[PDB]
């Protein structure tokens, strides 16, 4: 239904912790610490993707990362946090709309088929002490571009290289569009500086590796506001700069950039993600207020979640749960409500990203 | 008369309030002494939140009650 991917630079940094915790040196943070407590195996006997898997388990359905945590043992820890922020999740979804918040939707008369690439931006907002991604790409208070490029690289590139591979297996393309990720609550004091440091490492990342991404075709970079409107030529690739504010008529999120379609393309979506929440984040409230929340009411996340069949309100713009879950449960019946009495966690396959540029099992990249 | 409003890192305010006093007037009271918005103020007591227009004496809160502060989390 999903499929969790890291850098091979987030797994050194996963195996560091695990020994850590295996010589006593470090301890969880609570949150980790309750899903180590749910089952029953030890640091030591349990494999580096178990170890990873119940890390990413600690995930809340919905968590405010800017403002809700304190980065200390009574959440996540610093370290917990650093490996937290570089893991991302890919699904196949159906799409409903064209992503666009508030009243502004537009419903696909015939919903398109496509995937989501949920990443969290960099975390340089908080409502207690400093980040980890502020300790990474901080100097002395000062946005550092390259520090910032190798974060955004860490963290886009596995989801690149599998969408990549997709691509040439269902013999297309890729189109992907990406948002103004890290420019919105992520960017705490830097909101008036942040945008073009992020254009500049998207583009970066596409130009350092344009040799592995041949499939790739078109990437639509929408940060909304405070860019130029401009198309690069990065090798192949055609990268477009359209904020949906500056740019009339700019194509949503949710749909097919110009000069792709679903005969010639998959269709790809980048979501900003959250350090410790599932994807979706607010929306499993039932909010439907940032780039997370929007797509995922917008799309069956849910139901690729949860494995439930929901029912999209064309109405709303809504992808709601199952009919006979809102009768039954009328009143505390919204998606965080549906995993609370299902007992659902999230929890699936990881691969990791090795030095070659190829994704593999936890295991195997650890042992090269 | 005196009432005690204790944060969730367990410092104790104290507050000089009459029985009729609103919790919205609580609530500006802990913004004079402490500097919270009151819209960022959640008060708890008898295991309630409670509501800006009642009264300290609609919850039974005398002398000495203690209420709980806990700020609202905003995205
Ligand atoms: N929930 C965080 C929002 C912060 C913000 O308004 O950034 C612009």
């Amino acid at each position: 239904a999903y499929q969790l991917l890291l850098s091979k630079e987030t797994l050194n940094k996963i195996l560091q912790y695990k020994q850590n915790l295996e010589k006593g040196l470090a301890t969880p943070g609570k949150f980790f610490l309750e899903e180590l407590s749910k089952q029953e195996k030890s640091i030591s006997e349990m494999d580096i993707t178990t170890f990873t898997q119940l890390l990413i388990q600690s995930k809340k359905p919905q968590v405010f990362a800017e403002s809700q945590v304190y980065h200390d043992g009574t959440d996540w820890t610093l370290e917990e946090e650093s490996i937290l922020g570089d893991v991302s999740v890919n699904m196949p979804v159906t799409m409903y709309n064209d992503g666009g918040h508030g009243s502004s939707f537009k419903n696909h008369p015939k919903p398109i088929s496509g995937y989501l690439a949920y990443v969290p931006g960099a975390l340089l907002a908080s409502g207690s002490g400093p980040t980890s991604d502020m300790k990474e790409v901080l100097d002395n208070g000062k946005l550092n571009q390259d520090k910032l490029n190798a974060l955004y690289e860490r963290r886009l590139l596995p989801q690149l290289i599998h969408f990549n591979e997709l691509a040439r297996q269902n013999e297309k393309q890729a189109a992907i569009t990406i948002p103004g990720i890290g420019t919105g609550c992520f960017s705490g004091a830097y909101y008036d500086v942040i945008k073009p440091y992020v254009r500049n490492a998207l583009i970066h990342i596409l130009e350092k590796h344009k040799d592995s991404l041949p499939y790739i075709d078109i990437i639509h970079y929408d940060p909304y506001m405070g860019d130029e409107p401009a198309e690069k030529k990065i090798g192949h690739m055609s990268f477009r700069v359209s904020p949906s504010g500056v740019v009339r008529g700019t194509t949503g999120q949710l749909d097919y950039p110009l000069g792709s379609n679903p005969d010639t393309h998959i269709l790809v979506s980048i979501v900003a993600w959250d350090h410790f929440s599932w994807p979706g984040n607010d929306y499993w409230g039932g909010a439907r207020q940032t780039d997370d929340g929007v797509k995922a009411a917008s799309t069956d996340t849910m139901g690729q979640v949860t494995g439930a069949t929901g029912v999209y309100d064309k109405k709303w713009g809504r992808y709601m749960p199952p009919e006979s879950f809102t009768k039954d449960r009328k009143g505390m019946s919204d998606w965080g409500d549906y995993v609370r009495e299902n007992g659902i966690v999230f929890n699936g396959p990881v691969l990791a990203l090795d030095k070659s540029g190829k994704l593999d099992t936890l295991e195997n990249v650890a042992s090269r | 008369m005196q009432i005690f409003v204790k944060t969730l890192t367990g410092k104790t305010i104290t507050l000089e309030v009459e029985p009729s006093d609103t919790i919205e007037n609580v609530k500006a009271k802990i913004q004079d002494k402490e500097g919270i918005p009151p819209d960022q103020q959640r008060l708890i007591f008898a295991g309630k939140q409670l509501e800006d227009g009642r009264t300290l004496s609609d919850y039974n809160i005398q002398k000495e009650s203690t209420l709980h502060l806990v700020l609202r989390l905003r995205g």
